[PDB]
């Protein structure tokens, strides 16, 4: 009965909580994971395959928008991220439906205000070419990590 | 009476004012914004800050303490008590832009509080001074008695 919860943390100088969401959440079960915070776009399979960035043992952030959340989870899992946070963009953009096959790894939606406060604490803007908010931020550096509770 | 206060090591210090403590860290990170969150132009809007009221006096004594002008220096921004995350209270003490000469002076602020005050803040670098109440979410388990047992207070 726990709230899920969002922290970051330095290198051991403490945690400091960015929100408790009540929005949706899936649970394979209650789970604590924590690691690199790293943006993929819409988590599309192009998308990950276009990152300059290691993927694996990461927390992944993404846009609501071109493909349903389950494809993004799967592809997050595919490239074995640990964990996805999903925010909502300003510009809502339309789902469609290409082949798919049939969640393991917690998947936490995210007010924006908390995605933008989870940016501001991150480096490297995001490509022009996404037409995101320009408090959009790729990588989360300086030995920080983001800390997902789901219970 | 006046707080009393103990820092554990360069990392966590505490106040305590009446029957409250309260954690203070020094850091680079940021969990506030100015667009989101509430800014605290005079001492009144304190009482927006903590879970009761009453406490924000802590608080106030302690921004006099570390040098705050009320009327000069940038706001600083704290989370609204009908928010359930805790409550936070930021001071940006950053070595760059804008800040700078305000950040020296509250750090100076804390060399006359906490003896032996180490500044982590790294020049060029952003970088706060956090308060969060003890016992609200946001405080974590960091005043338990494993951090709080260790420390001995006073003044
Ligand atoms: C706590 O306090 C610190 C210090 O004041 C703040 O950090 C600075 O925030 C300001 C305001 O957002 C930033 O100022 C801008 O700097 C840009 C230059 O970029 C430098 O810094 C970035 C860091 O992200 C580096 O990546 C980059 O390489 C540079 O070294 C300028 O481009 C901006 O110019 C704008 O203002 C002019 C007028 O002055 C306009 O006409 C322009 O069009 C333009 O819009 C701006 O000056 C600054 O970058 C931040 N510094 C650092 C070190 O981060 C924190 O934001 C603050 N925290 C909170 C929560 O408030
Ligand atoms: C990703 O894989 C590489 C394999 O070369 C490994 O060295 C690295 O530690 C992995 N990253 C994480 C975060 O586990
Ligand atoms: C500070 O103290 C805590 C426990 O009280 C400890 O876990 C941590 O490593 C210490 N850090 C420093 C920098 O002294
Ligand atoms: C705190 O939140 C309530 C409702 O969410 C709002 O009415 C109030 O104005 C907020 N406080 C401040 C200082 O903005």
């Amino acid at each position: 009965s726990a709230p899920n919860s969002v922290t970051i943390t330095n290198a051991s100088g403490g945690l400091y909580l960015v929100e408790y969401p009540e929005g949706y959440v899936a649970y394979s079960k209650a789970t604590e994971v924590t690691g690199k915070l790293v943006h993929a776009n819409f988590g599309t399979k192009k998308d990950f395959e276009d990152l300059d960035y290691a993927v694996n043992g990461s927390i992944v952030i993404v846009r609501a928008g071109k493909i349903t959340i389950a494809e993004k989870v799967a592809n997050a899992q595919s490239f074995n991220a640990i964990g996805v946070l999903i925010y909502k963009d300003r510009t809502k953009y339309p789902i469609s439906r290409a082949d798919e096959p049939l969640p393991s790894i917690p998947v936490q939606t995210i007010s924006r205000e908390a995605a933008e406060k989870l940016f501001q604490n991150m480096e490297r803007d995001c490509p022009r070419s996404w037409n995101t908010d320009s408090s959009c931020k790729l990588e989360l550096l300086q030995n920080r990590n983001v800390k997902l509770t789901v219970n | 009476e006046l707080p009393s206060l103990c820092m554990l090591n360069n990392s966590f210090y505490y106040m305590r004012g009446g029957v409250n403590t309260f954690l203070i860290r020094v850091s680079d990170i940021s969990v506030l914004m100015k667009e989101y969150d509430v800014s605290i132009y005079e001492p009144e809007d304190l009482g927006n800050c903590l879970n009761k009221s009453d406490s924000s006096w802590a608080i106030h004594w302690f921004s006099n303490a570390l040098g705050h002008d009320w009327l000069m220096d940038p706001p600083m921004l704290c989370r609204n008590k009908t928010k359930k995350e805790g409550s936070n209270i930021q001071f940006n003490i950053s070595k760059a832009d804008d800040a700078r000469v305000y950040g020296k002076k509250i750090r100076n602020g804390m060399r006359h509080l906490f003896r032996g005050f180490h500044d982590p803040c790294e020049e060029g670098k952003v970088c706060y001074l956090t308060i969060n109440q003890c016992g609200d979410p946001s405080s974590f388990d960091y005043c338990g008695v494993n951090h709080l047992s260790k420390c001995q207070f006073d003044h």
